């Protein structure tokens, strides 16, 4: 399964979570930004690696980073 | 002709060096990917974001520079082989006159000397050069499958 | 002479080339009629060929064993009209172009909408800058002295 | 001649590829730096833009003019 | 306040000309990077994203059609003007079989005057392979003054179409209901446009082209031929050549149409004098076509209680296997311009290819069959246009599926049921493509390896294992027997390609029976295989344009997008555009093979010269039958052999063809930089170049960015197509003009 | 006509699940609709909702989530996605805590959070042979 | 630093590293990256603004 990391540059704009096609990211409470929220990656087993999450990231060099790793039938997007 | 082909060789060397040096120095990161070292030497891309990141890894620089190395070695070997074919056949005036323009190369090296090779087997017979014509066609086929 | 070459005025193969080209043109001329425009055009071709060959012969041009003018670009002023003078001419023209482009970029770079003035050129300002490029060698060695030609550390750098 | 020149090109490309691999996975900036100042190898990453820009300029210069002379002759 | 048009919708102003990108909501803010410049041209004609109203899109399309027709009229006017002023048309008229058509002279600069060839007739210029001279002769044009007047009329028509476009966008723009009158539009395009154009052309042929060309074939010089208007004012100049005009129009109105058999014939074959189709046959053909199309125009109900409703016809065509059938197709084709473009472009390209075939098969112009460069150029050009238009139709079908397809409005209809089993279609098409490619190409490779191994009796040849195209030979036999048996009123077969006598004009073969052997079997199956693979790519693009097992929401990414990401193992080129890109490549492959087959087969087994005793000698000598069955044969006896004229063209009047040969090779190789590389490398190289510019304080305000992934692919495919087609263009033209 | 009365009125497509969603895992999405709206399947073509309970089975979580995202356009929000293993091993997936992941809910802990920016990542040469 | 001040970006992984931007607002709360800087050059993603820490910006004289 791929690896997804969140960095404290998160501004809690939720654009990553609402762009994930496989429900990998979610918004959790935080105290490091104005919005009081930070993205989390608790379901990386469903991560497919499409990187839509970091295409919607407005922070300078990203706050969500996807590191491709071992492959799985879920991560390979295999309907068969 | 030697002057012009040596400048072509210099261009090939410089461009291959440019690709390889750019890939080596930009291997640890760039503006498009300031954390490229965290993804390793060979990775597919960084995604369609930030305008598109096709062939952004250092391995892709090697992959692109292989074409330029093949082209430069092709130029070098074309020059050597045509010069020595004219020297051995005795018509060194053919190279000295026709090597200054591209059509000279295409007509007097490739088109001219490819006649014995393609007639390694014809609808009339074959020669000991038949295996070389088969390898010629085989190389063309593998080249185009690479194009695929 | 230089590199084993010989002047084209004394190169037999050069005159053979001229004679063969003229003979081909005249043979082509034979198949047309009277003072018809095709014959006039072929005659003009013959005249231009003769003039070009005569000018190349009387031009301090060195010809090889193929009867073609070879360029001596080692740097000697004797054959200075082959490379050195055209080199100076191009350097002047290209420096003019680069200088006027850089001046226009830096001039509209201090306005409210720098990007708009790059797709929609300020033709008055463009004309003002373009005709001022004749002093580009002097302007360049008056802006480099003042430190206005080179940036120092505001330029951006990648991570490593 | 053809065999050895092709092997030469392969070896050169491999040398540069393994230099890139060294940069990715073996290079340590701390070892090549003493009190902020950088050693001879670490300084190659400081003017990397200069190196790449001048390689690009030489390549464009040679390509433009070699192709120009060849096409002029054509 | 008309019910069909809106008056003064858009003000005629230059203000928006000075605001580039005003049409787009995203581009209107102004450029920030160089990507804006490329996006400006990529969205210029995408009227769907510029307005949210179908009416505005329709009006823009209508005015764009007017602009295109004005451009076409200007091009035709230029052609006629060049024929009038810079051509040897008058000299070619008096010696069609010995003067090469030329209509473009080259200025004497930088030594380029060598391009002015010895085309004959005391003229110097570039030989013309567009066949305008033969077309003008078939039109009865015997003077360059008529060409000048046709050019003037073309200029006037081009201005008229420009004014019409301006008028119908800015002064009186039609409403949506006017555009959606598909019944009225079909009625008019079928009766008025097609039928009345055929009728008017039949009238022109009968009254101008029939007498003038008959006099020309009789040997009358163009100067003593009467002016065309005299054939109308004087019923005696035409009644001598065709002694049936003496009865006037009475036989027509008295149903005694047999009297007009003098100039309305049904002969078939070719004119023995000119080698083209009998112009009496052509006039009769156009008359019949006019009547048929006028009748066909009275089909759809427009404004009276009479005719058909296309909605009622489609909705009644259901079936057990097709569910709701064609229900909803009328709404699809009356609310989506992209669906109409798909159908029209596909059928238009297919029509262009059919035209290309029927052109050389039955030469319709005088002295065009013996002008081999004209025939080869016309066939190749029309086949190329057909392939491009077919790929465009597939592209716009995919665009309709992505954008204008409504799932709710297409419940259980044909479109829905096709998407529901797209897997089966694509898998079986994949199997068919593999079967056809394996067989055709591997038979070629088996022939090649048997020849290379010295086993000549193991080939798939005529003197070996033979694959006779018996079905095509049966059809050929049926056509050569048609006159008198199935077409009892025919005097000769439709085309001598099916069989018959060798037709020669001035010792040059016009048409001749095209024998089909094992060599034609293999190349025909190659054609079928390439066409099937192109169909596979395009149909996979259309069907999987909305969703797939990889990306279940591919429709939300649009028609044109590079990917969905490196995940799922890699999701490159999943768009539908990336399928029109690959399909463009495969169309290039297929059309290149088709034109190669045509060129070699014609040169080897049709074209040539006929000796006075009747011995036929061809351009190459019949090497197609035995040497077109191996890839080495194609490489050597066709490519290497017929490329001799291109490479040896330097110093001659065909040197431009060699230069374009080399330049097209250069462009084709240039394409591979964009096709093989990726955006990240070029962006990071532009980074260092920008560093240098910033160091010299010359970095542009518009930030330079590498071409987008989709634009990189588009540039690559455009350069690839241009280079390949130009290389084949120069090769074909130089070869067929030299010999 | 159909195995269950709550299935959407779909005519079946050759784009549904395969032998994989019989021995590895299958995904089911359930939702309640006020109207029998016509919607597009993530696999094939157009299906008709039921004016009530609707249940659909798919081979991938992404297919179910694409269907759910389409449902939001119908003002349908109560859709829930489950994962079914080879036997009846049902696991609620998408509304994991009953609140959509885009809305912050108490009781969620940050997973995969690094207390630094990208520039703070360790050098790869120091991560060799671990 | 304050609103309207000109600062140099010291963050290395930044499209505006070593460049100068205009501070839009400096947050007074306990956020990690309070300084909001607006730039004239859009980055590769198209944005022209970003939040920076107090130690990642250096005010220009
Ligand atoms: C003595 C020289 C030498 C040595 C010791 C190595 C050693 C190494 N290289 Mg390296 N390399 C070399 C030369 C060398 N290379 C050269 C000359 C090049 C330029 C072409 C490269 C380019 C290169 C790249 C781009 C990469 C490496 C990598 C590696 C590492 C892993 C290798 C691997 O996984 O192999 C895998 C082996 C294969 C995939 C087999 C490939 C076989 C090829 C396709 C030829 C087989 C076809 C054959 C000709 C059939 C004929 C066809 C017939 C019809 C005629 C390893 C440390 C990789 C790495 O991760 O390094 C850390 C990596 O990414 N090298
Ligand atoms: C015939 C094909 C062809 C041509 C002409 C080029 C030309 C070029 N490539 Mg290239 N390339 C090609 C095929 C080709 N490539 C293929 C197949 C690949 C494999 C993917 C690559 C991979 C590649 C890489 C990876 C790099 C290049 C680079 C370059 C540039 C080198 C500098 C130069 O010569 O400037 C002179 C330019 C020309 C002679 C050609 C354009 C001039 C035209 C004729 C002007 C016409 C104006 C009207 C140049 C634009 C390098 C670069 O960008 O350097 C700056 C670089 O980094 N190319
Ligand atoms: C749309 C199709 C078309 C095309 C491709 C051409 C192409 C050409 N025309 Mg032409 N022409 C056209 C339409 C066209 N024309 C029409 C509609 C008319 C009637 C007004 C003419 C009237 C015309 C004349 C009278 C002449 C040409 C000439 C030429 C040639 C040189 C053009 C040149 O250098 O202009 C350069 C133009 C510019 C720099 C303006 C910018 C060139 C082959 C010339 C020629 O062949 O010389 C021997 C010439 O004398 N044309
Ligand atoms: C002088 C006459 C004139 C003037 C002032 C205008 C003014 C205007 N037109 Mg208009 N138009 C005209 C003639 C004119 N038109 C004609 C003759 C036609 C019929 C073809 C149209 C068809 C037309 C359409 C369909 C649309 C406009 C639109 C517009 C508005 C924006 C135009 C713009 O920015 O694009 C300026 C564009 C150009 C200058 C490009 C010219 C393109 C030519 C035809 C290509 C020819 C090149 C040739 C083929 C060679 C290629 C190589 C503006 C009010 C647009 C509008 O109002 O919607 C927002 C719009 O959608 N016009
Ligand atoms: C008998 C009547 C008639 C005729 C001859 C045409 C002919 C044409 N229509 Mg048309 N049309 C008609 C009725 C007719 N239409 C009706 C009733 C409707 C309403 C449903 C439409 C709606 C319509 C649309 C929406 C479009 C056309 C288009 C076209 C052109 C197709 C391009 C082509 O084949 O090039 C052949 C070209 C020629 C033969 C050149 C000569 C044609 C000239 C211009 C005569 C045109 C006849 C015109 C209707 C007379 C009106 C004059 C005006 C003062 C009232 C062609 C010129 C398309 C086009 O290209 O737009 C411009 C297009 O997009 N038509
Ligand atoms: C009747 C014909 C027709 C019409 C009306 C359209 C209309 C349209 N197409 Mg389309 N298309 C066609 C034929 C047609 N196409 C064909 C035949 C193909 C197959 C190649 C395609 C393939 C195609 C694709 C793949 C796409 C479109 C798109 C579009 C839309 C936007 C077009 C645009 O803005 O381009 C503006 C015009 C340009 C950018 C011009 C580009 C210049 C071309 C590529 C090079 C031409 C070179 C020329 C031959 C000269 C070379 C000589 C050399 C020596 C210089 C528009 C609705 C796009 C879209 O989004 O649709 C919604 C899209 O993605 N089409
Ligand atoms: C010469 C190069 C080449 C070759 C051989 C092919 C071959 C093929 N392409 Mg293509 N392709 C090419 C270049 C080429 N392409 C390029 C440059 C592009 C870029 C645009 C594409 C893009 C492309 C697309 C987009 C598609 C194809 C498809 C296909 C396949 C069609 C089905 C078929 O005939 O399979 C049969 C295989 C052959 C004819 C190859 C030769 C096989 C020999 C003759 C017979 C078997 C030999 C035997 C098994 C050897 C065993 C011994 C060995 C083990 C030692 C086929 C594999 C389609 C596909 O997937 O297939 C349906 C498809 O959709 N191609
Ligand atoms: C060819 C077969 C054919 O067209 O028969 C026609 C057959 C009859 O379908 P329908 O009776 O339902 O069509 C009635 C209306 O839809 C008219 O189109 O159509 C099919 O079943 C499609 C299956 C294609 C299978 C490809 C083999
Ligand atoms: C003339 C003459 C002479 C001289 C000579 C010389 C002096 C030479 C030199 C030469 C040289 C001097 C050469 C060199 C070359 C170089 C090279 C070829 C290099 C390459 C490089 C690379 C490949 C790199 C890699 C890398 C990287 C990339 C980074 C990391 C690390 C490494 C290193 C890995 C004499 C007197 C003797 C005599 C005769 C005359
Ligand atoms: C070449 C060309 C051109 C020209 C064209 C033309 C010249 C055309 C013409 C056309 C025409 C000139 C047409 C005409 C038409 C006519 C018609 C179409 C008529 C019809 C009629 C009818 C249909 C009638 C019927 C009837 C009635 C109704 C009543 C009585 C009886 C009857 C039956 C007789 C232009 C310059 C443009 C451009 C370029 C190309
Ligand atoms: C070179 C290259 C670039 C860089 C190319 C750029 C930036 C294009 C630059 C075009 C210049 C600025 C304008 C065109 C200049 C030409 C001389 C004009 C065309 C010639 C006319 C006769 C038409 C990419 O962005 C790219 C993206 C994806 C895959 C491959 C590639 C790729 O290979
Ligand atoms: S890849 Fe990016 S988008 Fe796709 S799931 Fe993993 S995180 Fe969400
Ligand atoms: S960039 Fe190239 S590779 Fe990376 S995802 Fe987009 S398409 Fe696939």
């Amino acid at each position: 399964s791929h690896t997804v990391k969140i960095y404290d540059t998160c501004i809690g704009c939720t654009q990553c979570v609402r762009a994930c096609p496989t429900d990998v990211l979610e918004m959790v409470p935080w105290d490091g930004c104005k919005a009081g929220q930070i993205a989390s990656a608790p379901r990386t087993e469903d991560c497919v690696g499409c990187k839509r999450c970091e295409t919607a990231c407005p922070t300078d060099f990203l706050s969500v980073r996807v590191y491709l790793g071992g492959e799985t039938t879920r991560s390979l997007g295999l309907a068969y | 002709g030697d002057f012009l082909v040596h400048h072509a060789i210099a261009l090939g060397l410089h461009t291959t060096t440019l690709i390889l040096v750019k890939g080596a120095l930009d291997a640890r990161g760039s503006k498009l990917m300031p954390d490229k070292k965290d993804f390793g030497y060979s990775f597919p891309c960084d995604g369609p974001g930030r305008g598109g990141t096709c062939d952004i890894s250092a391995w892709d620089a090697f992959y692109l520079a292989m074409f330029w190395m093949l082209n430069t070695i092709g130029w070098v070997t074309f020059y050597w082989h045509w010069k020595h074919l004219t020297l051995w056949q005795g018509n060194q005036v053919q190279f000295n006159e026709s090597s200054n323009y591209i059509m000279g190369w295409l007509r007097d090296y490739l088109w001219l000397n490819s006649s014995p090779l393609i007639n390694g087997y014809n609808p009339f017979g074959m020669n000991s050069l038949s295996v070389w014509a088969w390898m010629f066609l085989f190389g063309h086929l593998v080249w185009a499958t690479g194009f695929m | 002479d230089i590199g084993g070459l010989n002047p084209c005025k004394d190169s037999e193969v050069f005159q053979k080339r001229l004679a063969k080209t003229v003979k081909k043109l005249e043979n082509r001329l034979k198949k047309y009629e009277e003072g018809t425009p095709p014959q006039i055009a072929i005659q003009q071709q013959i005249t231009q060929t003769k003039q070009r060959f005569t000018r190349y012969a009387d031009s301090n041009l060195l010809c090889g064993n193929d009867g073609l003018p070879h360029l001596i670009t080692d740097g000697r002023w004797s054959h200075g009209s082959e490379f050195l003078l055209p080199s100076i001419l191009f350097l002047y023209i290209s420096g003019w172009i680069g200088w006027v482009g850089r001046k226009y970029i830096r001039t509209v770079g201090q306005t409210s909408n720098p990007t708009e003035k790059e797709i929609i050129i300020d033709v008055p300002l463009a004309i003002s800058i373009m005709t001022s490029g004749f002093l580009w060698p002097f302007a360049a060695w008056q802006e480099f002295l003042s430190g206005d030609l080179i940036a120092s550390d505001e330029t951006i750098t990648t991570s490593p | 001649y053809t065999h050895h020149q092709y092997i030469a090109g392969f070896l050169m490309v491999g040398a540069f590829a393994h230099g890139a691999i060294f940069f990715v996975r073996d290079y340590d900036p701390a070892v090549n730096t003493r009190n902020g100042e950088k050693n001879v190898l670490a300084r190659m990453l400081e003017h990397k833009e200069a190196i790449i820009s001048h390689l690009s300029w030489v390549s464009l210069f040679l390509g433009f003019h070699t192709l120009g002379i060849y096409v002029h002759n054509d | 306040k008309s019910t069909i048009v809106d008056f003064n919708p858009v003000e005629t102003s230059f203000e928006k000309w000075a605001k580039p990108g005003q049409f787009s909501r995203t581009l209107a803010k102004g450029p920030k990077t160089t990507t804006w410049i490329w996006n400006l041209h990529a969205d210029a004609h995408d009227f769907d994203i510029q307005t949210n109203s179908l009416q505005e899109v329709s009006r823009k399309i209508f005015s764009a059609h007017f602009g295109q027709l004005a451009v076409i009229f200007l091009w035709l006017s230029g052609m006629h003007f060049h024929g009038a002023y810079f051509s040897n048309y008058s000299a070619w008229l008096t010696n069609p079989t010995s003067t090469k058509p030329s209509a473009q002279i080259v200025w004497p600069i930088v030594g380029q005057e060598v391009l002015n060839a010895d085309v004959g007739g005391n003229f110097q210029g570039i030989q013309i392979t567009s066949g305008f001279f033969q077309l003008w002769r078939a039109e009865g044009i015997t003077s360059e003054v008529e060409l000048y007047w046709t050019a003037v009329g073309g200029l006037v028509a081009s201005f008229l179409m420009l004014f019409a476009g301006w008028f119908h966008y800015h002064k009186a723009a039609p409403k949506l209901e006017w555009f959606q009158n598909v019944e009225s539009m079909l009625n008019h395009h079928l009766a008025g446009l097609l039928g009345l154009g055929s009728l008017s052309w039949a009238g022109h042929q009968i009254h101008i082209a029939l007498p003038i060309n008959k006099l020309l074939d009789l040997g009358v010089s163009p100067e003593e031929i009467p002016l065309p208007y005299e054939f109308i004012l004087n019923r005696d100049l035409i009644a001598q050549l065709y002694p049936s005009f003496n009865k006037g129009l009475t036989p027509f109105f008295t149903l005694n149409w047999g009297e007009y058999s003098d100039f309305l014939t049904f002969k078939g074959g070719l004119n023995p004098v000119t080698g083209g189709l009998w112009l009496t046959d052509t006039a009769h053909h156009h008359l019949a076509i006019a009547v048929l199309f006028i009748v066909a125009g009275h089909m759809y109900k427009t404004n009276w209680f009479l005719g058909h409703s296309i909605k009622t016809i489609l909705e009644a065509h259901k079936g057990p296997f097709t569910g709701e059938g064609h229900k909803g197709l009328y709404e699809v084709l009356t609310t989506s311009w992209h669906a109409q473009l798909a159908i029209n472009l596909a059928l238009f390209g297919s029509l262009s290819i059919i035209v290309a075939h029927h052109m050389y098969a039955m030469p319709p112009y005088p002295y065009i069959a013996i002008d081999y460069p004209t025939q080869l150029s016309l066939f190749t050009h029309h086949v190329w246009i057909g392939g491009f238009c077919i790929v465009g139709g597939a592209a716009h079908g995919a665009i309709f599926f992505v954008r204008d397809y409504n799932a709710a409005n297409n419940y259980n209809n044909l479109i829905d049921r096709v998407i529901r089993h797209r897997d089966a279609i694509i898998s079986h098409l994949n199997w068919v493509c593999i079967f056809l490619g394996c067989h055709s190409f591997g038979l070629y490779v088996h022939n090649d390896t048997m020849r290379a191994l010295g086993r000549s009796q193991d080939l798939f040849s005529d003197n070996a294992i033979a694959l006779k195209p018996i079905f095509a030979q049966f059809i050929q036999n049926l056509h050569t027997l048609a006159p008198g048996s199935t077409a009892p009123n025919a005097l000769t077969t439709v085309s001598y390609a099916f069989g018959g006598d060798v037709i020669s004009v001035g010792s040059k073969i016009a048409m001749m029976p095209i024998s089909l052997g094992t060599a034609d079997f293999l190349v025909h199956h190659i054609h079928a295989f390439t066409i099937h693979v192109t169909v596979l790519i395009l149909l996979k693009g259309v069907l999987y344009s909305r969703n797939s097992r990889l990306i279940p929401d591919k429709a939300n990414l649009g028609f044109r997008f590079p990917c969905d990401g490196p995940g799922r193992g890699g999701t490159c080129q999943v768009s539908a555009w990336d399928h029109v890109f690959l399909g463009l490549f495969w169309m290039y492959n297929s059309i290149s093979i088709v034109i190669f087959h045509f060129s070699w087969k014609m040169q080897s087994d049709v074209w040539g010269t006929v000796s006075p005793t009747g011995a036929v000698s061809h351009i190459t000598g019949g090497n197609f039958a035995q040497s077109s069955i191996t890839i080495n044969g194609w490489l050597r006896d066709f490519l290497w052999s017929q490329a001799a004229q291109v490479v040896q063209s330097y110093g001659s009047s065909l040197s431009a063809y060699g230069l374009i040969f080399l330049g097209a090779h250069f462009i084709w190789a240039f394409s591979l930089m964009f096709l093989f590389s990726g955006r990240g490398y070029w962006q990071e190289l532009i980074e260092s170049i920008v560093w240098a510019h910033n160091k010299l304080k010359v970095a542009p305000s518009i930030q330079p960015r590498a071409l987008s992934i989709t634009q990189g692919r588009a540039v690559g495919v455009a350069h690839y197509l241009l280079g390949g087609i130009g290389t084949t263009w120069a090769f074909f033209l130089a070869r067929i003009i030299s010999v | 006509k159909l195995k269950q009365s709550d299935f959407p009125k779909f005519e079946g497509s050759t784009g549904g699940w395969l032998s994989a969603a019989k021995n590895e895992e299958k995904y089911v999405i359930i939702w309640t609709s006020k109207d029998a709206s016509l919607f597009e399947m993530p696999t094939g073509g157009t299906a008709k909702m039921n004016a009530g309970n609707n249940v659909a089975y798919f081979a991938r979580k992404e297919q179910c989530l694409a269907l759910g995202s389409q449902l939001r356009g119908f003002k349908i929000t109560n859709y829930k996605i489950f994962r079914i293993y080879p036997p009846l091993d049902i696991t609620l997936l998408h509304p994991f805590d009953g609140v959509f992941p885009e809305k912050v809910n108490q009781g969620r802990s940050p997973v995969g959070k690094r207390d630094a920016s990208i520039g703070g990542n360790p050098n790869p040469a120091s991560l060799k042979f671990q | 630093i304050q609103k309207g001040s000109t600062v140099r970006i010291l963050r290395k992984e930044s499209y505006w590293y070593n460049e100068s931007g205009t501070v839009v607002v400096v947050d007074q709360s306990k956020v990690r990256y309070p300084v909001l800087v607006r730039f004239t050059k859009v980055n590769y993603a198209g944005t022209n603004t970003n939040n920076f820490g107090l130690n990642e910006v250096e005010e220009v004289v």
